[PDB]
């Protein structure tokens, strides 16, 4: 089975250009598969971006024609997307996709895709990166709830673990919300036994790769 | 233009069908997305073909300008958004996504209230959180009241996706006040109204 | 030896006045691509249901093409791809492609082959199947030089597609060194069977006026370059008509003379069957235009239109085990 690994995303300036790469692995005759790019804006559905047939036939979605160039290098099993004159509608996660061996009616069809990449986040924004502030949500009748508020960061995503991954049961990390300030806020909570509050240390491990920030916040009752 | 229903509900064990109509294509494909972050996973492609490690309970069909995904014997983990894909004269088209809701018995939420942390207060902002733990169904109303005054337009909610083991939701309502606003009041409360609660539950604290 | 030959005659009536017929087998169903012509042009896809053809759809309606286009149909196992290409004088060639996975629903879109290799070559409509050339399947569109006066050799040329007819960037080289100077070639079409490529075409006589069938076999030497050579099927007092293969042996059709009062079918030049179109009681009728429609290593049809609307279908079974 194939592996699709995308790179090239991140924060981009409006009007600038984007260069995505997808390094395929485990292919047998990569040269004979239709390869595609599909994007998904935040909170929206999937949207077809571009396709390249086994014979080089390129086709582009209406929202990107004239700005995008999809290409492939059969010797290295790579697929590339170049997208210039970036705008806010171009923000989203971009996925590398592949059609089955038998292919289908049209190279640009999206009902034959049998393999997807992990995706890469693309953020077309003139705002700058900001690491988060981590505040405890201190437990104040059998089961207790504690957590931590990950406040005012940009851009997405943030990752929250508890006790360096040793605590997973009962954890609820909420989806981030975009505030009026243009920054994100997320809360991560965990339900534990009230009896454990004195004997067990609870720490939330917040990692924000865009700003290279790592915060370990101990959550204790006040 | 692929048209698919926004939602579909089924009890575990039931057989559910999701139809997608539209497009001028020979083939339909079904892609599952568990969370809005998650990369899609092909369940069915080329009308009926099923990729490896996809359970046999997922079936694909095509009847004219219509494609049908059939889940025979639904499970709690089948909760997700199902996207349908096809072709048009305008290029590759996708459906808006159908959300599969696994039905279960009613569950009342477990309400918790968190006062602003002392570190946060130094920054001139106060965030008060109201947690609603493990309930069913999704429809729950959180009312914030500061010194018995209904708060409006200063709170945001966030709901987790339906659980893959116990089909329950968890919601979090955060009320944001300035440090000056939080300092001039005494009582802060969130009043939860859920179907599983015989009467609205109020949780509160007293400071600032 | 053990020879088994079995033939039967069935008739088919067509409600549509076909100008040129094009037969193909799909999922052991017989299909026709009828070209109709004070009225409008049509390109009907028909299917033999019982003893009648049934119009399934009109592909011409779906394209903004003018006049008569060339038609290249390709039948893979589960998919049918049909191409309607405009007939001349531009730098690139515009064509309209149709796809189906069943006999019924065809989906289309217009494609363009820019700076196509077959500029000023003569093309003619035909049905074909994918040709495997070193672990890759290609669809072929082949053309011929109308006439020649300087020999250097280039005479036959194929542009090919390994992406189901979306793009036609591949070029297949055909070295046919026996191409004659001072004669015109007419209805070239590739006959493909088990990765082996061959060509059936006509040559226009100068001493007389009648067109003559020629059939050449090609061997693959270098990747994408084939070398062809004429295959002698001459038979005294009989004119060569169509060529096909069953059992890895040739099945060849012949007419008595250029009027096709009768048709003989030879199996490996060893056994023969006579087809006299006197069946039905239709006196003024022949087998002009009789062609083979292969359906298996042991079965093939031999179809011709004895009269306007009447289709004579000879179902043939042959086994030399």
């Amino acid at each position: 089975a194939v592996t699709l690994d995308e790179s090239g995303g991140g924060l981009q300036t409006p009007g600038g250009a984007l260069s995505l790469v997808c390094k395929g692995s485990g292919f047998f005759s990569f040269s004979s598969y239709t390869m595609q790019w599909v994007r998904q804006a935040p909170g929206k559905g999937l949207e077809w971006v571009a396709s390249i047939s086994s014979g080089g036939g390129t086709n582009y979605g209406a929202a990107v024609k004239g700005r995008a160039t999809i290409s492939r290098d059969n010797g290295q099993s790579t697929l590339r997307l170049q997208l210039n004159n970036l705008r806010a509608e171009d923000t989203g996660t971009y996925y590398c996709a592949k059609h089955g061996v038998n292919g289908c009616d049209w190279s640009y069809s999206v009902g034959c895709v049998d393999a997807w990449g992990h995706g890469t986040e693309v953020i077309v924004s003139s705002a700058s990166t900001k690491g988060p502030s981590v505040f405890p949500l201190a437990p104040s009748g059998g089961t207790a709830a504690l957590g931590c508020l990950v406040k005012d960061y940009f851009p997405e995503p943030v990752t929250v673990s508890w006790n360096s991954g040793a605590l997973t049961s009962g954890v609820h990390t909420f989806p981030a919300v975009l505030q009026s300030s243009g920054l994100y806020s997320l809360s991560s909570v965990v339900t534990v036994p009230s009896s454990s509050l004195g004997t067990q240390t609870y720490i939330c491990n917040v990692n924000h790769k865009p700003s290279n920030t790592k915060v370990d916040k101990k959550v204790e009752p006040k | 233009a692929l048209t698919q229903p926004s939602s579909v509900s089924a009890n575990p064990g039931e057989t559910v069908k999701i139809t997608c109509s539209g497009g001028s294509s020979s083939y339909y494909g079904w892609y599952q997305q568990k969370s809005p972050g998650s990369a899609p996973v092909t369940l069915i492609y080329n009308n009926q073909k099923r990729p490896s490690d996809i359970p046999s309970r997922f079936s694909g069909s095509k009847s004219g300008s219509t494609g049908t995904l059939t889940i025979t014997g639904v499970q709690a983990e089948d909760e997700a958004v199902y996207f349908c894909g096809s072709r048009d004269n305008s290029g590759g088209i996708f459906g808006a996504g159908t959300t599969l809701t696994v039905l279960r018995t009613v569950a009342a939420p477990s309400v918790f209230i968190f006062p602003p942390s002392d570190e946060q207060l130094k920054s001139g902002t106060a965030s008060v959180v109201c947690l609603l733990n493990n309930f069913y169904p999704r429809e729950a109303k959180v009312q914030w009241k500061v010194d018995n005054a209904l708060q409006s337009g200063n709170s945001q909610e966030s709901v987790t996706e339906q659980d893959s083991k116990d089909s329950t939701y968890s919601l979090s309502s955060t009320l944001t006040l300035s440090k000056a606003d939080y300092e001039k009041h005494k009582v802060y409360a969130c009043e939860v109204t859920h179907q599983g609660l015989s009467s609205p539950v109020t949780k509160s604290f007293n400071r600032g | 030896r053990h020879v088994f030959i079995r033939t039967e005659l069935s008739f088919i009536k067509n409600n549509v006045p076909c100008i040129r017929d094009m037969f193909f087998i799909y999922k052991r169903e017989l299909y026709n691509i009828c070209l109709d012509d004070e009225d409008e042009t049509h390109i009907y896809v028909q299917k033999k249901v019982k003893d009648s053809w049934i119009t399934l759809n009109d592909l011409f309606k779906e394209t903004d093409l003018t006049g008569r286009p060339h038609i290249f149909a390709y039948v893979d196992v589960e998919e049918i791809i049909i191409l309607l290409c405009e007939d001349e004088r531009k730098k690139d060639m515009t064509c309209h492609r149709f796809y189906s996975n069943d006999g019924k629903e065809y989906n289309n879109a217009e494609i363009t082959i820019s700076d196509y290799i077959l500029k000023d070559k003569l093309l003619s409509s035909y049905v074909s199947l994918p040709l495997k050339i070193e672990n890759r399947e290609y669809f072929l569109i082949c053309g011929v030089s109308p006439y020649k006066f300087k020999d250097d050799n280039d005479d036959i040329l194929c542009m090919a597609s390994h992406d189901k007819g979306e793009t036609w960037g591949t070029k297949i080289v055909i070295k046919y060194d026996n191409y004659k100077l001072g004669v015109q070639y007419f209805f070239l079409r590739p006959y493909i069977s088990k990765n082996d490529l061959s060509f059936h075409f006509y040559v226009g006589d100068n001493i007389n006026n009648v067109k003559n069938v020629n059939f050449i076999e090609c061997t693959h030497e270098k990747d994408l370059e084939f070398v062809c050579s004429n295959r002698d099927f001459l038979k005294d007092n009989k004119v060569l008509q169509d060529v096909s293969t069953l059992n890895d042996e040739y099945i060849v059709s012949y007419g008595n003379d250029n009027n096709f009062a009768e048709c003989y079918i030879f199996f490996n030049n060893e056994n023969s069957i006579l087809i006299k179109p006197e069946k039905y009681g239709n006196t003024a009728a022949g087998c002009y235009g009789g062609t083979f429609v292969k359906i298996d290593e042991n079965r093939a049809l031999f179809i011709y239109s004895s009269s306007q609307g009447i289709y004579n279908i000879h179902t043939i079974y042959y086994a030399n085990y």
